[PDB]
């Protein structure tokens, strides 16, 4: 029974690098998001600012 | 005054394309033998 | 006997927990979606406002 | 052209449902070998 | 002794995973919350101010 | 009052560190095989 742990790993290092990748996307889009947001928040307030 | 204002856009279809695709491609790591 | 047993179970947890992760990517790119959307048209009705 | 601009609400409370559920259903993959 | 000390290796490195993606998911879940609420309110704000005005 | 309206501000910096902090450290859990 070690047939199968070699490809065990490999299939479970192949989906880990596969969950890096998912994460670092979400992450970046999560910080995008943020910034636009909070930039159109600003021009809101500033609007009210100026009326 | 107010026609200097602008508000930003968020473009972040890469992120979400790559989300849907790593989802697929991680159908490619199941174990399958016996 | 307990090693191919427990050889073979590991690949049955290991399949299932990737099939759940699937449907987190599915839900996560589903809300970022959702979201990108709502803001960029909250976005242009802003310009339209001030546009007038 | 002004009354008619209309801001758009986001529902994702069945995504963020979701992705809660995965986490707690992710506890009955774990492995305990005996 | 290999076949096994690998064995339960494999588990070790698997649950170690599988906690720290579980973490993954909660921090995801609620940026994502948090992002709705604010988007939501600042959605109300616009419509609120347009309609006033 | 128009005075009455404020935008809202968000922010989600320590769940978008705790997302680039796991991303690292899922290498600890990648598996290497002792050979027989």
């Amino acid at each position: 029974l070690y047939e199968n742990q070699k490809l065990i790993a490999n299939q479970f290092n192949s989906a880990i690098g596969k969950i890096q990748d998912s994460l670092s996307s979400t992450a970046s889009a999560l910080g995008k998001l943020q910034d636009v947001v909070n930039q159109n928040a600003q021009a809101l307030n500033t609007l009210v600012k100026q009326l | 005054d107010i026609s200097q204002i602008n508000a930003s856009v968020v473009n972040i279809e890469y992120e979400i394309k790559k989300l849907e695709e790593v989802a697929k491609k991680l159908e490619e790591s199941l174990i399958d033998l016996q």
